[PDB]
């Protein structure tokens, strides 16, 4: 739907359809877009650490930069310098270009997979379903998370739509 | 009375002072050991 | 009488008026439906 | 010019101005709690100290005035339900009006240290630069504070030369304000042992004493005076946050697990009474001796004091609320009027039946009885095609024992449904919906209010915290790197030790 | 900068702006302070949380 | 009531678009 | 740049080889064992297939009680029997 | 120093992470987890 | 000439030598039955 | 140079991994978190606490593998191994959940260090400490959700456990219980993520789509060097293609990274507060004006009604495994459902 | 009548909704995935009940 609570409508429905949270198109989706704002805090963070002295303090620093200037803005070197340091050197990146690319293909492609989730999805293909997957000496079932996530998706499942169905099964 | 859990607790402070007693003992050690050219 | 050195001026500028502005018309856009409950 | 987020910067070397700022905050916070205890005192309904107490009303300030001992009214009330009582002039409105004159004393004196910010108590008498001696300026403080905790744990908290503090029993059926001896022992470090907060005042406040004479007299170490940059004021701002972002969590704690300063007849039950049954498994205790003594059914449970009833009624449970759900409990439910008495379900064969209660995290529950092991027996079912356990099939009633309703049986299933809908909240009792058009939907109450402004506020001053901190420790390059730094510097093995040239 | 009565008489009281004493001087005996709160924090909060349970300490409204 | 005010944030900021749009400081090489 | 040897020496060289072609087995085979033998199950007090349930029982052994927890695991212990 | 090329011991390596991620992969289909 | 036994050696060794001991145990879990 | 200046001296010296000052407290808490997950998810059960298998050992796969919270019994009790629950046995320890609050103390302590390393080595390098200052939002997440939220609700139990199909039941929980796709807070929350991966990807493909020729290559990064003064790639070119491409667009590099900071930063604050006020069942959960038409009118129907019955579904449906110590029985007829299903 | 059983759900402001409940409504499962145009529907007030103006949009 086009609306704010529609829209979670959708997500609860395709949860309980498709188990997406279970689907690893989705999970690369969720990686995509975490990690998509974990690097944009983080190279925010970084640049914004080495800018270079050009203003005084009852000044913004951004007045230390002019659209259009040649000269880069901040120091890679010492930003390389600090985050080498942080995790080790060669977790660092010391091209802006490489740097730069990683800030693109990481939350793209994750993206792309969550696109590729719901359009597969839409197929029925759906996720991991371990439901009962773990059983004991005798034959009971041990649950897991797993099947505690079936039943929330039971829950959601028998009550969508609660005039629509007249036969057993929700086919689509 | 030291009930159990006072025990217990005491037994936690020592330890805990423990590991960050020798962890200490063994930093400094090696830092007087293994000094730095200046 | 004698003028507190420690005086500076204070600056807004259109860009950041307008980014100011969106924050807060969004916001109350957001936050609306809650305060009518 | 400074960017908006910076205006108040320009106190930073300006005492005069900055005890100006400081002035004025303090007469809009005093002028807040002023304002604030007239609006309550222009709300309160003081008649019902029993189903209609302060804290089912939202009153937020009223409590605190109530816990140091301010109980009356000048109009003749008191929040313990009694007449005719003469508080003098420390009353809640005297309380209110002398908020209301502190706060405009206190605009008065900004407004002359904002104009006469240029003293030379401010300046450095060696450098004639503004200057502020903190580390100084902490013992002096610090000493102030040692008196002012002592005095106020051996005067005020004893009755010694003070009304004392708000106690109660174990089910805050009595409170009222009382001196209170300090605990000397182990016991005064349990949150719920009044006697302790008395010990802690007069103890901290000794050892604040002290060490306020310590730091009056003692110069900080050259070491940590460097270390921490004590002459720079912002790093008092960064330490001072942390202490209180501290002190912001510890009071939202014991205001949701309960402590002798958070008493339930000021603020309401607490969440944790429900969760464990505290107050129906006293009354059921009090039954039980009434019936063991020898009382019928209906006098033991006539016996139960309505303000214990009530206390075991899911609408006071402070974690029955909603983030949007606006103003007093009394909003929701209704103004509680009275217990209707204790419901007793009975199926056809004449088994007890027990309608299983709603925990806290549902919004919606259904309704299920059961006898004493655990069997269900009974329950309002959604599909009714296979029923089985149907109020109409089990032939369910209900009788009433104490309160309105008492000795009167019901047979007929929608009442009898109908009071096991409300069983599910706990003790049942009849409401006035209409005075406030109360929406039916439950309200937190200030406990849970002020548990999650001072949880959120503490977790937010972390944030400025960090902020400062960060501002105090890097003021050097707080506009930027150096433009010559060295990429020697950040090269790896280029210096033995990170960071030091010496190391080469 | 503008005397006053009450500002002459409070000079001594900000007049050692910088004043430092050599070295580590009391930071040995703070940090044995701080050793200690610490412990004192650790108490406070295991009675609270029923960590660590005392004769005659009942942490509880039945008090 | 609650209709207008939600359409009337609304339509400040489409308000708010063109003016931030069209009556933007420039950007100038300098 | 920081002193240690570079780990693509290391990894390549004959020597790291020969002290890793028999670490690497041996601790592998050990973490093995450590299961095999059973030994896991009795560190960290993990049901074997055989151990969730009594014959006839079919109600999970929950901790109700906080202080005695301790012994109601014990007590659910003994009942496998 | 260098004697075993660094090719061959990525090679080896990478072909033990698919042998022992594949030995997983087959236990989800045998013995515990198994669903049988 | 290099050290051997250095901070990086210790970090590393924290960490791969349970790695190996855990991925022995999980290969043998493999074939447990019920 | 007494001691502490020598330990001082050799806790920075410039090595592969830095140690610092702040090793000594992230080192140790970082290890021990993660290997007890390790150890956890590898060997040990859930099946006294929850009633759940969790662990390799017991056939889970890497999905539904989690160091699972305490029993609800537990309350908020620290479950030191040398506490009075465990009493100094590990065996029983691990069964009782002792590697849950083992797992979130350490991790906790160990975030405390991380952020101080970040502030120690920005001091050290000598740039400004904004890596850290941003790092306060994965700090107020993991203590408002790992923390805060269980204390205000009746145990550890309730936190999230440690493990993907875990936090996946988390979610749900959320969803059914609070509804928290309702909350504001939430809401500017995934906003703040949202923005900052389009951020994060935006800014990416812009400059490697700006940048300046500066080899003969048709693969652009060997064309850069870290000493250069110049920037890579074209701000003018940028901000004319998306001011015509937009409408708007950065001007300023400064402004343009703060803003990368701010969003994705300023949105995990703010669903760190919704979570405060869950913590109390203080939720956006309802609309009240649109509860009392649908009560009064039964052909009133919104997609925030919908939602509602999906709700107790999940509720009704969850709450008897999910909440073992409940003891709830909830005979067939009284469960929630629509036709058919 | 988003769907098709005769149940129509109200997504706009003036009918009952806020900004966070509002929505434009999914076209009718009556009409699956049919192609439905406004000159498909008899009349502007049957293209609304069936959800025209989401595949419009
Ligand atoms: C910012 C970022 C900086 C980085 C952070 C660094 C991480 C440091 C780690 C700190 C760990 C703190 C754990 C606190 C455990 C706790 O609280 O455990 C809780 C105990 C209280 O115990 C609880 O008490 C309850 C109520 O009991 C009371 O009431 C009952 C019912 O009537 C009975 O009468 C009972 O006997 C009586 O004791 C129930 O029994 C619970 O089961 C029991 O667990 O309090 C206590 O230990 C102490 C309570 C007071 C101090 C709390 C300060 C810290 C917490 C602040 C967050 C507040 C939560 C508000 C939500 C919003
Ligand atoms: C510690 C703060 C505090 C607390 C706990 C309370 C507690 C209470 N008050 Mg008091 N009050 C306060 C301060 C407080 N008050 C102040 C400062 C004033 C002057 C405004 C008042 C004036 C007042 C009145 C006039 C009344 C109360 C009443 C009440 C009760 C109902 C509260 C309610 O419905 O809240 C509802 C709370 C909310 C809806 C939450 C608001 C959340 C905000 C909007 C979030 C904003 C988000 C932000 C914009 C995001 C920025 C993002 C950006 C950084 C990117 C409750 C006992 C009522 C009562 O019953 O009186 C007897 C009543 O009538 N209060
Ligand atoms: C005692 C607490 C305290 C004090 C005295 C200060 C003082 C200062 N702060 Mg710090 N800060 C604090 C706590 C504090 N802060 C907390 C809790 C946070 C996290 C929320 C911060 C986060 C922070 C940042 C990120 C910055 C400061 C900055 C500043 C400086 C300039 C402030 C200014 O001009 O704003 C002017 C503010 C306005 C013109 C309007 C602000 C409107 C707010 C956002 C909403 C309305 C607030 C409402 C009136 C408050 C009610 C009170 C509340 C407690 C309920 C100043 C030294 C700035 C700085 O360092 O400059 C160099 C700066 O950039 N602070
Ligand atoms: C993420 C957490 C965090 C971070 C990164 C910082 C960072 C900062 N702190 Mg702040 N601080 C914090 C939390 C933090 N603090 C907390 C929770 C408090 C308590 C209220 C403080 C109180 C504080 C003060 C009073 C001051 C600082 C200052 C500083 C600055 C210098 C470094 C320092 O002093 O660290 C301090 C060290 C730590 C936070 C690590 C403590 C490690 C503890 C001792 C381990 C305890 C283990 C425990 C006992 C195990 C039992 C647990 C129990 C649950 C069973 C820097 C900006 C100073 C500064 O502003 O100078 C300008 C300053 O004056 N801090
Ligand atoms: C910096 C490293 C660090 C830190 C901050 C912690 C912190 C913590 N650990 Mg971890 N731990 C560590 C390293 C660390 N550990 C190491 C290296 C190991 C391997 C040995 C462990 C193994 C471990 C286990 C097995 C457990 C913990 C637990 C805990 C928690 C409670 C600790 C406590 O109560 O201590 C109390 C002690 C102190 C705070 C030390 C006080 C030092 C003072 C200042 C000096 C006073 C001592 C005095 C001289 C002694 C006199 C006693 C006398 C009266 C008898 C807390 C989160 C428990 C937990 O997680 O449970 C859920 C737990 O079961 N830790
Ligand atoms: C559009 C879809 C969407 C998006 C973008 C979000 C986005 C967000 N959600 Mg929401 N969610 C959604 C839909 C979505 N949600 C729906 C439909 C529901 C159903 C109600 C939920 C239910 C939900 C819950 C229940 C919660 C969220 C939370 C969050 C926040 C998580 C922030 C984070 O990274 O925590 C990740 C954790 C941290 C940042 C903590 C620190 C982590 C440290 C640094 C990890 C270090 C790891 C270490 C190095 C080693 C790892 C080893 C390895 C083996 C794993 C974020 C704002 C959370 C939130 O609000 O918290 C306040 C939260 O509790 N959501
Ligand atoms: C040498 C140096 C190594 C240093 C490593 C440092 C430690 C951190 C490592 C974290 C590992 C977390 C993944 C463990 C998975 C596991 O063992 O599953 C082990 C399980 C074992 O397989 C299960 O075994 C059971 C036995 O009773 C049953 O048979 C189940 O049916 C079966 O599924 O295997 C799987 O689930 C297969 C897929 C695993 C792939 C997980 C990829 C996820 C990546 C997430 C990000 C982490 C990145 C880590 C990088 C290294
Ligand atoms: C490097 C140029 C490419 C730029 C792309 C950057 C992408 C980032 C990818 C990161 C992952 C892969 C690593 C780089 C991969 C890379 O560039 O390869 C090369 C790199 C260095 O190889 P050498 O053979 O030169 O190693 C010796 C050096 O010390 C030089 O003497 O090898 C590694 O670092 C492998 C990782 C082992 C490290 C294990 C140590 C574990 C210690 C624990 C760390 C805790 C610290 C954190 C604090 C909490
Ligand atoms: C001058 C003078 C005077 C008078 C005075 C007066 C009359 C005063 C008053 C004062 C006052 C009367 C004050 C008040 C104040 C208030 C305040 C200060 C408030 C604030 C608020 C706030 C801050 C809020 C916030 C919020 C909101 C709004 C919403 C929700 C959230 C929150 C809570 C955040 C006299 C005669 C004495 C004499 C001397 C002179
Ligand atoms: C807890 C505890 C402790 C500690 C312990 C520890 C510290 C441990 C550690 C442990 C460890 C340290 C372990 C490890 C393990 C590992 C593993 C198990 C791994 C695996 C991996 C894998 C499986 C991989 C996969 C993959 C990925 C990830 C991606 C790429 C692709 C592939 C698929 C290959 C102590 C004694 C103190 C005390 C008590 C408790
Ligand atoms: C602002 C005008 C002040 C009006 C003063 C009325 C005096 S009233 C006086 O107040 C005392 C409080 O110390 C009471 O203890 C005492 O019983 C009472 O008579
Ligand atoms: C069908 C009504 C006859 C049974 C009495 C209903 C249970 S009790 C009833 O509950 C109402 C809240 O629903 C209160 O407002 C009211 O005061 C109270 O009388
Ligand atoms: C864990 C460090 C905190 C305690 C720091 C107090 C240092 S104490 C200090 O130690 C010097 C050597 O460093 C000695 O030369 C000196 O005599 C002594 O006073
Ligand atoms: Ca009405
Ligand atoms: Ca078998
Ligand atoms: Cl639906
Ligand atoms: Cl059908
Ligand atoms: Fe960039
Ligand atoms: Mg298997």
């Amino acid at each position: 739907p086009l609306g704010i609570s529609g829209t979670f409508n959708f997500m609860i429905v395709f949860q309980a359809e498709h188990n997406i949270l279970m689907h690893p198109f989705h999970q690369l989706g969720v990686a995509g877009v975490f990690g998509g704002a974990l690097f944009c805090a983080m190279h925010g963070s970084l640049v914004t650490s080495s800018l270079i002295r050009e203003t005084t303090e009852t000044e913004s620093a951004n007045y230390g930069y002019k659209f259009g200037q040649e000269e880069e803005t901040y120091n890679i070197v010492a930003a390389h310098g600090y985050f080498g340091r942080l995790i080790f050197q060669y977790a660092s990146f010391n091209n802006s270009r490489s740097l730069h690319f990683f800030l693109a293909a990481w939350p793209v492609v994750g993206v792309w997979f969550a696109a590729l989730g719901i359009s597969t999805m839409a197929f029925n293909l759906n996720g991991f379903n371990f439901n009962h997957s773990v059983i004991d000496a005798k034959g009971n079932v041990i649950n897991t998370w797993a099947d505690i996530i079936n039943r929330a998706n039971l829950g959601m499942e028998v009550m969508h739509e609660r005039n629509a169905h007249n036969f057993p099964l929700d086919l689509a | 009375t030291i009930t159990p859990s006072l025990k217990g607790f005491f037994i936690g402070l020592l330890s805990g002072a423990v590991v960050l007693g020798l962890t200490f003992a063994v930093l400094i050690a090696i830092s007087q050991i293994d000094k730095v050219q200046r | 009488m004698e003028p507190n050195p420690n005086r500076q001026p204070v600056e807004l500028n259109r860009t950041s008026l307008y980014l100011g502005l969106l924050l807060i018309l969004v916001l109350a856009l957001l936050f609306s439906s809650y305060f009518f409950n | 010019g400074l960017p908006w987020y910076r205006v108040h910067t320009v106190l930073i070397n300006d005492p005069g101005r900055l005890i100006a700022a400081h002035l004025m905050h303090t007469a809009l916070v005093a002028g807040w709690a002023g304002s604030m205890a007239l609006y309550e005192l222009a709300t309160f309904d003081p008649s019902d100290p029993v189903l209609n107490p302060m804290w089912r009303q939202g009153m937020f300030v009223l409590p605190f005035m109530a816990r140091l001992g301010v109980t009356g009214s000048w109009s003749g009330w008191s929040i313990t339900g009694e007449t005719g009582i003469d508080p003098g002039f420390w009353s809640f409105e005297g309380v209110a009006l002398a908020h209301i004159v502190l706060s405009g004393l206190l605009f008065l004196a900004a407004c002359w240290h904002w104009v006469y910010w240029d003293l030379e108590l401010f300046r450095d008498p060696r450098t004639g630069e503004p200057a502020l001696d903190l580390p100084k300026m902490f013992g002096i403080h610090l000493f102030l504070a040692g008196l002012l905790c002592f005095g106020f744990g051996a005067f005020h908290l004893t009755g010694l030369f003070g009304p004392g503090m708000w106690v109660s029993d174990p089910y805050g059926l009595t409170g009222s304000v009382q001196p209170v001896a300090p605990e000397w022992g182990p016991d005064g470090f349990n949150p719920y042992n009044p006697g302790g907060v008395v010990a802690h005042h007069i103890a901290a406040g000794i050892v604040g004493i002290i060490a306020g004479l310590f730091h009056i007299l003692v110069r900080p170490p050259q070491r940590l005076y460097k270390a921490l940059r004590m002459g720079n004021i912002e790093t008092v701002l960064s330490s001072s946050i942390a202490a209180v972002f501290f002190a912001a969590f510890v009071v939202a704690g014991t205001m949701w697990y309960g402590s002798a300063t958070t008493p339930i007849e000021l603020f309401g039950p607490t969440r944790y009474q429900w969760d464990s049954s505290y107050f129906q498994q006293e009354i059921n205790r009090r039954v039980q001796a009434s019936l063991a003594s020898g009382a019928t059914l209906e006098e033991a449970w006539s016996a139960i004091p309505e303000k214990l009833a009530f206390y075991d009624y899911i609408g006071n449970n402070p974690a029955k609320g909603g983030l949007f759900r606006t103003g007093p409990m009394n909003k929701g439910d209704g103004i509680a009027q009275a217990w209707k008495g204790h419901a007793v379900f009975r199926n056809k064969e004449g088994e007890e039946l027990f309608v299983r209660r709603m925990p806290a995290f549902f919004e919606s529950f259904p309704v299920i009885l059961t006898d004493k092991n655990g069997v269900v027996k009974a329950d309002i079912p959604f599909r009714r095609a296979e029923s089985k356990y149907s109020f109409e099939q089990q032939g369910v009633t209900v009788s009433f024992y104490g309160g309105e309703l008492n000795g009167q049986t019901f047979t007929d299933p929608p009442t009898v449904k109908s009071y096991a809908r409300k069983a599910i909240f706990g003790e049942i009792f009849e409401f006035d919906t209409e005075t406030l058009n109360s929406d039916g939907i439950f309200r937190t109450s200030p406990r849970g209010w002020f548990t999650f402004a001072h949880a959120v506020f503490a977790l937010l001053f972390f944030f400025g915290h960090i902020w400062h901190g960060a501002r105090t420790l890097f003021r050097d390059v707080f506009s930027g790197i150096d433009p010559e730094l060295s990429p020697e510097q950040v090269e790896w093995g280029f210096y033995q030790k990170v960071g030091d040239v010496t190391t080469r | 900068a503008r005397r006053t009565w009450l500002g002459d008489i409070l000079r001594p009281l900000n007049s050692e702006y910088g004043k430092v004493a050599p070295g580590w001087g009391t930071t040995p005996l703070m940090a044995v302070f701080m050793g200690l709160f610490l412990v004192f924090l650790l108490i406070i909060l295991e009675i609270y949380n029923s960590t660590l349970i005392l004769d005659g300490v009942n942490v509880s409204w039945k008090a | 009531m609650e209709t207008i005010t939600y359409v009337f944030i609304f339509a400040c900021i489409i308000a708010l678009f063109f003016f931030a749009i069209f009556f933007r400081e420039p950007p100038r090489i300098t | 740049t920081t002193g240690e040897r570079p780990f693509s020496d290391i990894i390549t060289s004959v020597r790291y080889w020969v002290i890793h072609s028999i670490t690497i087995p041996a601790l592998f085979i050990a973490g093995w064992l450590f299961v095999s033998t059973g030994l896991a199950y009795d560190v960290f007090g993990t049901p074997r297939p055989d151990s969730y349930y009594a014959q006839e029982q079919r109600s999970i052994p929950l901790v109700t009680d906080r202080f005695e927890a301790k012994q109601q695991v014990e007590t659910f212990l003994e009942q496998l029997k | 120093g260098g004697r075993i090329p660094l090719w061959i011991v990525a090679t080896v390596a990478g072909m033990g992470v698919i042998v022992i991620v594949g030995l997983f992969f087959y236990g989800a289909y045998a013995g515990l987890g198994s669903s049988l | 000439s290099y050290p051997i036994f250095t901070v990086r050696w210790v970090a590393v060794h924290t960490l791969a030598v349970p790695t190996i001991f855990f991925l022995g145990a999980i290969a043998a879990m493999q074939f447990i039955q019920r | 140079r007494g001691w502490f200046d020598i330990l001082d001296d050799w806790l920075k010296r410039d090595r592969f991994v830095f140690v610092g000052w702040s090793g000594i407290l992230l080192f140790p808490c970082a290890y021990l978190a993660l290997g007890g997950w390790l150890t956890g998810t590898t060997f040990v059960t859930s099946w006294y606490t929850h009633g759940l298998a969790s662990s390799y050992l017991e056939g889970c796969n890497f999905l539904t593998v989690a160091v699972s919270t305490p029993a609800n019994s537990m309350g908020h009790s620290l479950l030191l191994l040398w506490g009075p629950e465990a009493q100094g046995d590990f065996t029983r320890w691990c069964q009782l959940g002792g590697l849950w609050t083992f797992i979130a103390l350490h991790g906790a302590f160990g975030l405390i260090g991380f952020m101080l390393r970040q502030f120690e080595i920005a001091r050290l390098v000598g740039v400004r400490p904004y890596n850290a200052i941003a790092f306060s939002a994965p700090i107020a997440v993991f203590v408002s959700v790992f923390l805060i939220y269980p204390l205000g609700q009746s145990s550890w139990f309730f936190a999230p456990s440690f493990g993907v199909a875990a936090i996946f039941r988390f979610l749900l929980f959320f969803q059914g219980f609070h509804n928290w796709t309702l909350n504001p807070f939430h809401m500017m929350g995934v906003a703040g993520v949202l923005g900052g991966a389009l951020l994060c990807a935006i800014h990416g493909a812009t400059v490697e789509n700006t940048l300046f020729q500066d080899g003969e290559g048709a693969s652009t990064f060997r064309a850069f060097n870290p000493t250069q003064a110049e920037e890579t790639y074209s701000m003018v070119t940028a901000n004319r293609f998306w001011s015509q491409i937009f409408g708007i667009a950065f001007s300023n590099k400064r402004w343009l990274h703060f803003f990368m900071l701010f969003v994705p930063v300023t949105g995990l604050w703010m669903s760190a507060i919704g979570v405060v006020g869950l913590a109390l069942n203080l939720r956006s959960y309802d609309f009240i004006s649109q509860e009392i038409r649908a009560a009064e009118d039964p052909e009133f129907e919104t997609f925030y009604t919908k939602n509602l019955l999906l709700n107790e579904g999940i509720r009704a449906w969850m709450a008897p495994q999910d909440q073992p110590h409940e003891n709830f029985v909830f005979p067939e007829e009284v469960l929630p459902r629509g036709n058919a299903l | 009548d988003i769907d098709g059983i005769r149940e129509p759900v109200s997504g706009s402001l003036l009918y009952g909704n806020n900004i966070i409940t509002g929505a434009v409504v999914p076209s009718s499962n009556a009409i699956g995935l049919h192609f439905y145009p406004i000159w498909e529907a008899a009349s502007l007030d049957e293209w609304l009940y069936n959800g025209g103006p989401y595949q419009l949009i």
